[PDB]
């Protein structure tokens, strides 16, 4: 709010933290409190625009899902930092002073920021060390098998992470799509026409070893 | 999500409006519309044909006064729309109506069409995010802080005894009569006419109302005071003239306890209270007698509490303690209750949302109010 | 906004002092004419009465819409906002002329979008999809 910004500027120029009493009689003005509460409602709307975000797991590759969840955590922590700022806390304190408890309780709960943060932190172990960078960078069948084994060793850590079973299954489908693309790209470069049959048997033995590992 | 809810206790006599959480209603004004009855001749005269609020009181001699409500029922809905617009104007509440949920109050046993039309006006004309038509008596008891008792609310238009048990108003024990402060002031006008002092104009009915509010009392023994020689207290009218009241001083508020003085075969206010108590459960009668809460403006007559206590003791059973509570904030008790209710987070679950009214209509308020 | 600026200037100490000096000299011609002949009070009343309809009109959403569903939603918003006329004292004939103007803007926006579509060039099923979308917009109107 411009008035809160002006008072914060005035109290910072004096080298002092802001306070509710710095506004004085303006805290009792119904119009000022109504403007602050409308601003807080707008803040709740903007925060809900982010905390309600979700992405279809079937569409897009697994890297897209992991990037989405990591960016969701990155933005949720930024919003959490912005909520603790002196200006927002001063606005909430002023509204609480005028007994406009609706705005404060809604901002505490109606935003859903706490639930979203709890869920995204619960999702943190799975997205923290998701090893698909090795598979996407792998150019040999042995490296692809090693990356697949590492991927499933990391998916072993889904027991202590809350995740929908259907969503995890779609994520495994995405991993399969990436594996198919990587195998297609690797075997395309082998130039099977310009080489003999024993190496072909070796290549298919490696490929079906990868499939059995899957 | 919306701004802080706006409490509007719309009585028949005076509307009391404010924002939820205030200690008292900051925006109280009489519930009538004043229209000028004289000929505007010069440029620079008063602007506007509709005078509501203190502008109507300042120029009271210039205006014909019309009351939209009568006995808690809106008779003129255009005037009611004008008044509720004035509640939101730059003089009162300084805010737009499309942002604040509303907690309107309605007297018990009102017509269904009254509540339906009020909700239609508040959702269509004012485009409120939400609405909640409450009942005055239960709010008054909430304001007192008690959860169980009997609220004998006597306002300008309607008086009613409502027993409440643990916050729930028992609907089969509500007693209501339409004899209230406006009827007492009309009776006072009739008696002043019988004493030679005659008032006709709608603006002079406000002078009669002021005479009622200033010099009128309830005698403990009506028959004893009736037979004795009167004192004839003198009242100074606004123009500077004086009038000697005498016997009309105490026989005017007698109408509350004896409606038969105007030919109505309806119960008295003490009878309303006692019949509301005795219509309830036999288990609750002792605690209802021990918890009686007065409310409304007409309960402010001098000696009202003692007279009502005497009448109730005459009608009540023996060995039953009677405690009539008369809090100082009787005028604003129901508004303070609306403010207390609207402050709670549970009030979010109580209002009829705008979309609910859009999809259902009158049925949404019909289920949500009851 | 201009009338509010004029009103703020009228309440300034200089204007009030000038009017008081003219009153003290019994030059009531100027003071009475300033009070009455300005028309400032009536203009303020009219614009303040009209403000709820003019405040936050969603016409920009219709003007910035580049897809037919967006145009339909903008039309829904515009008519829902035009439903606020009951609160005001706006002239109904002026409201119908405003509806005429909104129709002109809708026609211009539809012409622009269909010009970007190049209807005759594209295949028939895409043409039918665009046509049913446009006629849904007209039915919404
Ligand atoms: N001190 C008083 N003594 C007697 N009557 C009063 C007094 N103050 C207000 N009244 C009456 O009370 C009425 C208003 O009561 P109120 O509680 O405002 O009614 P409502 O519930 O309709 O708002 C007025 O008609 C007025 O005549
Ligand atoms: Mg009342």
């Amino acid at each position: 709010h411009p008035m809160i910004t002006n008072v914060a500027k005035q109290c910072y120029e004096r080298g002092e933290k802001p306070k509710v009493t710095d506004f004085g009689d303006k805290v009792e003005d119904p119009t000022f409190l109504n403007q602050l509460q409308s601003g807080v409602n707008r803040w709740i709307r903007e925060i809900q625009k982010v905390t309600k975000l979700d992405r279809d797991p079937a569409s897009g590759t697994a890297l897209q899902e992991i990037s989405f969840w990591l960016n969701l955590e990155r933005a949720l922590y930024r919003i959490q930092e912005k909520r603790e700022s002196p200006e927002v806390l001063l606005t909430l304190d002023i509204l609480k002073h005028g007994k406009r408890f609706h705005a404060t309780v809604s901002f505490d709960t109606d935003t859903g920021l706490k639930q979203a943060l709890e869920t995204v932190n619960d999702y943190n172990p799975l997205m923290k060390d998701f090893p698909l960078n090795d598979l996407l960078s792998a150019t040999e069948l042995d490296k692809i098998r090693q990356a697949l084994v590492a991927i499933f060793t990391h998916l072993r850590k889904i027991r202590n992470t809350k995740y929908p079973i259907q969503r995890a299954l779609r994520l495994v489908e995405a991993i399969s799509r990436d594996l198919s693309s990587q195998l297609l790209k690797v075997l395309g470069t082998r130039k099977l026409m310009h080489v003999a049959y024993e190496e072909f048997e070796k290549v298919m033995v490696a490929c079906f070893e990868v499939f059995q590992t899957w | 999500i919306a701004n802080q809810p706006v409490v509007i206790d719309n009585g028949s006599g005076v509307i009391k409006a404010g924002f939820a959480g205030d200690q008292i209603p900051k925006y109280c004004f009489p519930n009538y519309v004043g229209r000028p009855k004289h000929v505007r001749v010069m440029a620079g005269a008063l602007e506007g044909d509709i005078f509501i609020g203190p502008k109507a009181e300042e120029h009271r001699g210039l205006l014909s006064i019309r009351y939209p409500m009568e006995h808690g029922i809106v008779k003129d809905w255009n005037d009611m729309e004008r008044i509720w617009q004035y509640v939101y104007s730059k003089d009162q509440l300084q805010t737009f109506s499309e942002e604040h949920p509303v907690l309107l109050t309605e007297a018990p046993l009102n017509p269904r069409k009254n509540r339906e039309r009020a909700a239609e006006v508040f959702f269509e004309t004012f485009n409120v995010p939400a609405l909640f038509i409450s009942m005055q008596a239960v709010l008054s008891l909430y304001a007192t802080g008690r959860t169980t008792g009997v609220v004998l609310d006597s306002g300008d238009g309607v008086t009613h005894a409502v027993p409440i048990y643990e916050g729930f108003a028992m609907p089969h024990s509500i007693m209501r009569i339409d004899i209230a402060g406006r009827d007492v002031s009309r009776f006072l006008r009739l008696y002043l006419r019988k004493e030679g002092y005659d008032f006709h104009s709608s603006s002079e009915f406000e002078i009669v109302k002021a005479i009622k509010e200033r010099a009128c009392y309830l005698s403990i023994n009506p028959q004893k005071d009736e037979t004795l020689e009167t004192e004839k207290a003198q009242y100074y009218l606004p123009d500077g003239s004086t009038i000697e009241i005498g016997p009309s001083r105490f026989r005017a508020p007698e109408l509350l306890f004896r409606p038969d003085l105007i030919g109505e075969e309806s119960e008295g206010i003490h009878e309303v209270l006692v019949f509301a108590i005795q219509k309830s459960d036999m288990d609750l009668r002792r605690t209802l007698f021990s918890n009686i809460v007065l409310s409304g403006g007409s309960t402010l007559f001098k000696g009202f509490g003692d007279r009502l206590l005497s009448e109730v003791k005459k009608l009540a059973p023996k060995d039953v303690k009677i405690r009539i509570s008369a809090p100082q904030e009787r005028l604003y008790s129901t508004w303070i209750g609306g403010s207390i209710l609207a402050s709670l987070d549970t009030f979010k679950k109580m209002w009829v949302s705008k979309k609910e009214y859009e999809e259902d209509g009158a049925r949404s308020i019909h289920r949500k109010t009851f």
